[PDB]
């Protein structure tokens, strides 16, 4: 039995309703009991059981979580959603062997827009000694996740050798952070002087520009 | 409370065998009709149930695994084991032991998980570069393998590791008030247990 979960991701404001569906392949209800279970998983942590047998709340789980459905259609409702609810939610059936899991539904929390805090860092002398040159820009604690980061060397834009990395939504403040790394050889790095990372984000009409000179 | 702690070789070469242990504390694995399952999670977060052993030593497997996995127990050590041979890179995952819910076939108490990487690549310790200019500081951690680094600072973001020609890179930042640093000392301690290495890089102005 395969379980399909929709949607792939959900964006919800604090206090609002989150609705998650799990579609089976066959009935999983014994006319009375339904063999459906729900889990919550936060990054770096094991899944946590929320609901067992379609509708029963596990001890120590808040009543904000409600499970429902029968036959082939099963629903998890989170009402109201709180900031600690940012997680991936899984359904799972215990109808035949093996028990199988849905693919998961990512729940992100909506919050007020926040501008990034931008910092730029030259390569360390220890990295330069070993032959490489990574220039690093951190863009921290922003919302929404959508952001544009461009690198300029000596005033002109650059593209090759840039690598970006995003954190998961922070469970405390619902913001995102990202790292942007410009990788170069020492030779390339030494034969240029100014280095700039420019963040465009919906929170300001003017971009955030951080720079340093190799002197 | 009841705690389950998994352990086992993090890096195993392909073809060979993975052997994991789950030590339970706070309840006996022979008590009161409970069942104990092994569950793995692949990169990309798919979950796969592997099998269970009951309090009375009954074992049932996932039929797609029965040919190459064995689940056993040592009740005198309150331990459960998972053995799996004929390994491919498809077996790289986080492996969990779980106590099943009282009515069975759902998973109520989970262990912290232990990651197994199936690869032929050598173990390589990280190089740690300080990132120095409120004030934001950081450390870049480059060229290590396998994945499993933790950074701690003496307000923190840990960015996920990126693979690049066999070696991982990640970075971590910390923010402190501009009176605090460089007056006080800030140090990023980076641990890489696969190489038994720790790097304590102090941030210098």
């Amino acid at each position: 039995i395969v379980l399909t979960q929709s949607p792939a991701s959900l964006v919800v404001s604090l206090g609002q309703r989150a609705t998650i569906s799990c579609r089976a392949s066959q009935t999983v209800s014994t006319s009375s009991y339904s063999y459906m279970h729900w889990y919550q998983q936060k990054p770096g942590q094991p899944p946590k059981l929320l609901i067992y047998y379609a509708s029963n709340l596990e001890s120590g789980v808040p009543a904000r979580f409600t499970g429902s459905g029968s036959g082939t259609d099963f629903t998890l409702n989170i009402h109201p959603v709180e900031e600690e609810d940012t997680a991936t939610y899984y359904c799972q059936h215990s109808w035949d062997i093996p028990p199988t899991f849905g693919a998961g539904t990512k729940l992100e929390l909506r919050r007020a827009d926040a501008a990034p805090t931008v910092s730029i860092f030259p390569p360390s002398s220890e990295q330069l000694t070993s032959g490489g040159a990574s220039v690093v820009c951190f863009l921290n604690n922003f919302y929404p996740k959508d952001i544009n980061v461009k690198w300029k060397i000596d005033g002109s834009e650059r593209q090759n050798g840039v690598l970006n990395s995003w954190t998961d939504q922070d469970s405390k403040d619902s913001t995102y952070s990202m790292s942007s790394t410009l990788t170069l050889t020492k030779d390339e790095y030494e034969r240029h002087n100014s280095y700039t990372c420019e963040a465009t984000h919906k929170t300001s009409t003017s971009p955030i520009v951080k720079s340093f000179n190799r002197n | 409370d009841v705690q389950l702690q998994e352990s086992g070789p993090g890096l195993v070469k392909p073809s060979q065998t993975v052997s994991l242990t789950c030590t339970v504390t706070g309840i006996s694995i022979t008590t009161g009709n409970y069942r104990w399952s092994w569950i793995r999670q692949f990169p990309g977060n798919k979950l796969e149930w592997m099998g269970y052993i009951s309090y009375s030593d009954t074992i049932t497997y996932n039929p797609s695994l029965t040919s190459r996995t064995t689940i056993t127990r040592d009740i005198s050590r309150n331990q459960i084991f998972l053995e799996m041979n004929s390994l491919t890179a498809e077996d790289t995952a986080t492996y969990y032991c779980a106590r099943e819910g009282v009515l069975h076939w759902y998973f109520a108490v989970w262990g912290a998980g232990t990651t197994v990487t199936v690869s032929s690549a050598k173990t390589t310790p990280p190089s740690v570069y300080p990132l120095a200019p409120s004030v934001t500081l950081g450390c870049l951690v480059k060229g290590y393998f396998p994945e499993s680094v933790t950074v701690t600072w003496n307000s923190v973001h840990t960015f996920p590791a990126l693979l690049q020609s066999g070696l991982y890179t990640m970075s971590s930042s910390v923010t402190v008030p501009s009176s605090t640093w460089p007056s006080q000392t800030v140090t990023c301690s980076v641990a890489h247990p696969a190489s038994s290495t720790t790097v304590d890089k102090k941030l210098e102005p």
